[PDB]
């Protein structure tokens, strides 16, 4: 029972960020662990980029 | 934003390299000095 809450917890945290932490580590491919340039990534809200 | 910052990243690293391969050269000629003199 402990093996199964926990197996579930993490595929619900897994499914909860599954695409959107593959599409940030593709688009920051460069400098991941680059000791020059902290990369601050944030799932934020809709099309007010600016 | 992904080949161009690592190949950047990539050649900042080889001018360190170069940077260690001259001090490794004044190493060289503080060698060649020592045995030069003591000769």
């Amino acid at each position: 029972t402990r093996q199964k809450q926990e197996l579930e917890e993490e595929l619900a945290l897994a499914q909860a960020y599954l695409e959107p932490l593959e599409r940030l580590a593709a688009l920051a491919h460069g400098l991941d662990k680059s000791p020059f340039l902290r990369v601050i990534p944030f799932l934020l809200t809709e099309k007010e980029l600016p | 934003l992904i080949k161009s910052l690592a190949e950047k990243e990539k050649q900042l690293l080889e001018r360190l390299e170069a940077a260690k391969k001259e001090a490794e050269e004044r190493v060289k000629r503080a060698e060649a000095e020592a045995k030069a003199l003591l000769e």
